[PDB]
């Protein structure tokens, strides 16, 4: 019961994936061959979770691999967790994207969702009682935003009424690496309004400046940034698979995160994140992590909440604790606050508290805020995007593919109307 | 027989029933596995197990209870736990995904599935009754199980049955501890069939309940598992004198008729007096005067409130134990004489007392130590009227801008509900404010 | 006295016998070889009701073990009860029957019947004063179905007054594994009607659906389910071979079972039926085992008896048992239900109280129904026959062995007469 397709698409989607299934195949005692091997039996209760058992006790995701590019399904083939994953599920063409949106969506894309969404069927043919889906992808990317839009849209037309959520990793005008990336994210934040359930908006800015100045780190890579985000990942779904004094699905957080359709963009906070010898000097309890969750240094999303309002918070605890504690931080703190919370809303916080931490600590807690803050993201972008189109730069390579001019205008509306839906919902009483 | 059906609805409904029926095995000498032990070759009915417990043959003892949720994982820690084969098997009903904290899912699209499952397990129960006394609903007003499927039941209940009583143990939103955004809005869709198809409605809150831990007891931290063996001495004294010998018994009709003015008066909060910590429990003065002073202390509410707000209407008082009566009436006309305390003036004769002989059970590992006496006090008054102007407020505040509306439509229900059942608590508190007044001429 | 012959016949019909005389050489104490190793006198005053003694005290069954195909009797033989039958009673042909019912009932049966009455006449000139018969056998194959009503057609002819009935499995439209067995039902319950005294018609949905729900069994096999069927009929001839405080023989049942001629198919019932583990839970007691007896879900037939009235019924328990409460709760029943039973027969229920339990337990019912609702089979087979020979499909295999056209549309007009038979008996004040 209650199952939940993963499908990790594109170079990005991948990374973060395989990185979270090395933190999920650990919450279950997974080997990297994929036999078992833990000690308590919570492990396995609800193992099936993500996790198809197959014949003598291996255990198989439930993870399905997009790409139009061989080299990562190689990687991860050869990597330590090739093993894990059935290879029916490595899905991928020769003809590289091109951090190409039009390649990816129209061309090269469609040529290829008629071999995957065999493969969803293979998956979700199998399932006793499906929850949800997941993608893992990236905003700025040719198969993440483009490849997953079109396996997005495909799938509400066939699965219309699970949760499906994505992380999808939005770009930062400090730290660029993509000439097009505004092309390529202001086509897809237009498909992703129409079409999902939840969206976790996560930056790579936001992302250093919690491995600088709070984990105390060097030198990150790719490899560091998406292992924080899979801690975040474990987390929403934790009282799913594990027991919890209070418990919280997918459809729970959705439900009561989400006032108005279509303002399904969260950003998402971990804590405790302290570096290693700092640990032995932070006392670690309720008030110390709580915070941590309304500090703006610890937000993956590269905002500052104080240029706005939070419409809603959840708070998801991980960890054998008090309820009063919990009940009373939750209350200390959208009272001290209470010009930073919307005042339509009484009671902007949802607690969840499971039994089981991480495998290293007591006392995690995972902190997912819709804050009117967001609309910073998206006009970051509509500022790039309108002096690059005005020029009708990089168009060629667009109009090439099957996509027009007409795509574009109504996308960039799409994007710039939902900038005056937060901006109603934080000002106007 | 003085036969009795526990429903426990949602995971909140859950897991207070595991804190009863804690209980209840050691009030009646029963193992987890439904065994009474080798040195019980006296009275079983007589002691009246027989009123929570089915004795299966071969000495073994089942509850008259159903564990209902539409999620499966809740009753699934009561399989195993340690209650694993105190339950018959077929009164652990489990759905598969919950109404997820949405009461178009609880009561109209995920509820009708297991309906008539759980009907069934009534009628199987039902049936195996003699002198059926009536129902035991536990539940939360703001889930999506606690407050839907139990607006479906409520109606299945009345029709099949109607002249039972039908009591509900619901969990109160609190004014400023919440956790569920929507919790408002299953408050008010739930308000429907707990003013016309219960027939006394109970209301605790968890804040009500962390003072008195804290306070009285000088518990440091609190989880559900501490307040729920509160509310279980709360329920533990009401269906006592049930199911043990006393002067002054009561049945669970004889709180209705003594405690209920009015139609849709029902509304009673209870007390608990020896709230008292091992320590606290020496430099004890536990008489019948002391407890009974307790009960009238609005620190001692198991509602926010404080009723000093407004009026006493009934007062009733439960007592266990080491009693002697006149020591109770030389306590009520202490109560009678003080001003601070405001009956009405329609009443003019407080209240209804009852008394039982049966000591409380100090449930192990539990929070209490061990009393002689001990009260609940089921008392109408019109200061739960205060409960409700705090979270009609917390409505009207959302569904001015029509918040979570959309998730409630695409569910199987209407806007229109909304105004229908605002409307329908709007007039309770109506009627509060018109019971608390005196008629002159 | 009141000897019975047992003709299991076809390949369900050896299957089920098979485990039926495990169950009563069970009820009397016979070993695997045919000895006796009992206790209690009450196992041998009538054993010979089933079995014939033979030289040296061992015990040979009363039954005629017939089919088209040598498979079956290969297996009993070398089974763990080959032992128990005689030898010249394994009657069997090479060429296999085509789950075709003319073969079986023309060409191939014919040539056989010979060999087999002439052997129905070794057991039945050997009885002390015989009361009846029983095939074992399939509405659906060919032996079961075609060489069946060859036996029976010409027992009749024999022995035209001993009470002839039949335990015989009625297909179901939900679970189908034969493509013509309404040609092959269809062409035998033409015969049923007018040359059989008690038929007792069995499903396979009816009898998963009680492994399921109330046994709570996990994977069942014909195995299982006729494990169940041979608990019914031992409990048939319970009190023709145990003593009891009421009595009732195959004769006694028919008697008062049967209003018109005709209407003389029988939905059976068995009660308790609890899993392991939650029997410790069921308190067992005659209002328990009344319940069951009365619940549809509880039906070895796979209809719902509330689509429709029960003209009469017949109740046999088996155990030490009071009479009060019997006689009691057989009348709380037709009081509080009075609408679901027929209401110009007064006392719809007989009753039957054997003293002899089965071997694990105290206090077994067995129900057996003439309900109204049992049309609802009749018309289920009606309709898949009439859409089918409208075409005239699978004509060939059926006219090539002797049969013809007028042979099937009299069939379909006997079958569909009868269901103009309930019909009238259900409504029409
Ligand atoms: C001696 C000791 O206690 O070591 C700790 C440790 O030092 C700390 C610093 C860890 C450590 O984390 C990091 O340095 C880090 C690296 C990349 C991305 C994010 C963090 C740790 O590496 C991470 C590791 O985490 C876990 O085991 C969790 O279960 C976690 N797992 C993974 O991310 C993972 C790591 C390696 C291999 C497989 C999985 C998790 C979190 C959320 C959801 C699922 C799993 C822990 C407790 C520690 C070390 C090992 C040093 C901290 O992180 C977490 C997520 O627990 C960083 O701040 C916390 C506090 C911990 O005390
Ligand atoms: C502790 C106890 O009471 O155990 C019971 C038991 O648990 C139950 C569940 C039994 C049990 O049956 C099964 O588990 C089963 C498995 C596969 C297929 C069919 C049945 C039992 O095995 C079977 C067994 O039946 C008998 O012994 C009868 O004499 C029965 N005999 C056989 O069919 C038989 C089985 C194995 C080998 C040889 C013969 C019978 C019933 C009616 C008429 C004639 C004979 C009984 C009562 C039990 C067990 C032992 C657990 C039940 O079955 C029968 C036929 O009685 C299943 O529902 C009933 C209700 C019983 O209460
Ligand atoms: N006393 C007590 N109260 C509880 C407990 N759990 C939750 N509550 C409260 O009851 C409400 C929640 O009911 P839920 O458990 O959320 O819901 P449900 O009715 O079981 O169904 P879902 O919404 O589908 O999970 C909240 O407002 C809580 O404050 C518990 O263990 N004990
Ligand atoms: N978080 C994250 N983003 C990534 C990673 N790799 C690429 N990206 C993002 O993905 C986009 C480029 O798409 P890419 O994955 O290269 O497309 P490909 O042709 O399908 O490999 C950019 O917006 C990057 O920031 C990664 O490892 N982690
Ligand atoms: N109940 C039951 N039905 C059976 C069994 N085996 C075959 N059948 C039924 O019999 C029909 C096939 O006839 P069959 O017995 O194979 O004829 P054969 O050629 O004489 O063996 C189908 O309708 C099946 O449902 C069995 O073991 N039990
Ligand atoms: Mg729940």
């Amino acid at each position: 019961m209650r199952e939940i397709v993963h499908i990790q698409a594109g170079q990005c989607g991948n990374q973060i994936g395989a990185k979270f299934w090395e933190v999920i195949s650990d919450e279950h005692g997974i080997d990297p061959t994929g036999s078992y091997h833990g000690d308590s039996d919570l492990q396995l209760e609800r193992i099936n979770v993500y996790y198809n058992e197959a014949t003598g006790n291996k255990y198989v995701p439930r993870a399905i691999l997009v790409d139009l590019e061989p080299g990562t399904m190689d990687s991860v083939r050869s990597g330590p967790f090739g093993q894990i994953f059935r290879p029916d599920n490595f899905v991928f063409g020769q003809s590289g994207a091109g951090n190409n949106w039009a390649k990816g969506h129209y061309t090269e894309g469609a040529e290829l969702v008629d071999s995957v969404l065999d493969v969803v069927r293979k998956e979700s043919e199998s399932c006793d009682c499906l929850q949800g889906f997941q993608l893992t992808h990236s905003l700025g990317g040719g198969t993440g935003s483009g490849m997953g839009t079109l396996l997005i849209s495909k799938i509400r037309e066939e699965y219309p009424d699970r949760i499906m959520n994505t992380f999808s990793v939005m770009p930062s005008p400090k730290v660029s690496d993509t000439v097009v990336e505004p092309y390529n994210a202001t086509l897809s934040v237009h498909q992703l309004v129409e079409n999902t359930d939840e969206t976790y908006c996560i930056d790579n800015e936001a992302l250093y400046d919690i491995c600088f100045r709070t984990l105390k780190l060097t030198t990150p890579t790719y490899g560091d940034l998406n292992h924080l985000v899979s801690a975040t990942m474990s987390g929403v779904t934790t009282c799913l698979r594990f027991p919890g004094q209070l418990n919280a699905d997918l459809r729970k957080l959705a439900v009561n995160m989400v006032p108005f359709p279509r303002l399904h963009f969260f950003m998402p906070g971990f804590a405790p994140l302290t570096s290693r010898g700092s640990q032995q000097y932070r006392a670690l309890t309720v008030p110390e992590l709580t915070q941590q969750m309304f500090d703006s240094k610890n937000m993956m999303a590269a905002c500052d909440p104080r240029h706005g309002r939070y419409l809603t918070v959840a708070a998801i605890f991980r960890g054998r604790m008090s309820m009063k504690e919990v009940d009373e931080q939750m209350l200390n703190v959208q009272n001290k606050n209470s010009s930073y919370f919307v005042e339509w809303i009484p009671n902007n916080v949802k607690t969840a508290v499971c039994d089981i931490p991480p495998r290293g600590l007591k006392m995690s807690a995972t902190f997912i805020g819709n804050s009117t803050a967001i609309q910073e993201l998206f006009k970051r972008i509509s500022e790039q995007f309108t002096a690059m189109f005005r020029r009708k730069a990089f168009l060629h390579w667009y109009t090439g593919e099957g996509m027009d001019e007409m795509e574009f205008t109504e996308a960039e509306s799409n994007m710039n109307d939902l900038v005056s839906e937060y901006q109603q919902y934080q000002d106007a009483t | 027989m003085r036969e009795c059906i526990s429903i426990h609805v949602g995971q909140a409904g859950v897991q207070i029933g595991n804190a009863c029926w804690e209980l209840y095995c050691l009030e009646h000498g029963i193992q987890p596995d439904g065994q009474m032990p080798s040195d019980k070759t006296i009275g079983g009915g007589d002691d009246s197990f027989n009123t929570f417990f089915s004795e299966t043959g071969a000495g073994k003892h089942v509850p008259r209870a159903v564990f209902v949720d539409l999620e499966p994982t809740v009753i699934d820690e009561v399989r195993t736990g340690t209650y694993r084969q105190l339950f018959h098997p077929e009164q652990l009903i489990t759905g598969k995904e919950d109404a997820a904290n949405n009461y178009a899912r609880g009561h109209y699209t995920i509820g009708k599935e297991i309906i008539d499952l759980v009907l069934d397990r009534i009628r199987k129960l039902a049936d195996q009754c003699t002198g059926l006394q009536g129902f035991l609903v536990f539940h939360s007003f703001g889930g999506g199980t606690g407050s839907g499927f139990t607006s479906l039941l409520m109606e299945r209940l009345s029709v099949d049955y109607g002249k039972k009583s039908k009591l509900e143990f619901s969990i109160y939103p609190a004014p400023q501890v919440s956790t569920a955004v929507v919790e408002p809005y299953n408050s008010i869709l739930t308000t429907h069939t707990t003013l016309e198809h219960s027939d006394c409605a109970f209301m605790v809150d968890n804040e009500a309940i962390y003072d008195i831990c804290r306070r009285n007891l000088d518990i440091e931290r609190p989880t559900y598992t501490n307040l729920n063996r509160l509310i279980s001495q709360i329920v533990s004294s009401i269906t006592a004198s049930l199911r043990f010998d006393g002067a002054l018994n009561v049945d669970l009709t004889e709180f209705q008729t003594n405690l209920v003015p009015y139609p849709r008066i029902h509304f009673p909060l209870a007390t608990y007096a020896p709230v008292i910590s091992a320590e606290k429990a020496y430099h004890e003065q536990l008489s019948v005067a002391e407890i009974t002073n307790a009960c009238f202390e609005p620190a001692n509410q198991m509602v926010k409130c404080d009723p000093r707000h407004g009026k006493y209407m009934a007062c009733c008082l439960l007592y266990r134990g080491d009693v002697v009566p006149k020591d109770v009436n030389a306590a009520i006309a202490t109560i009678k004489t003080k001003r601070s305390i405001q009956f009405v003036d329609w009443c003019p004769t407080g209240f209804k007392v009852g008394i039982n002989y049966q000591p409380p059970t100090v449930v192990p590992g539990g929070d209490l130590a061990k009393v002689q006496r001990a009260v609940c006090m089921l008392s109408n008054t019109t200061a739960i009227a205060e409960a409700w102007a705090r979270l009609d407020h917390k409505f009207d505040l959302m569904y001015a801008k029509r918040a979570f509306v959309h998730w409630y439509v695409g569910e199987g229900m209407e806007e229109g509900e909304f105004s229908e059942a605002r409307e329908d608590m709007a007039a309770l508190e109506k009627d509060y404010e018109e019971v608390g007044v005196d008629s002159v001429e």
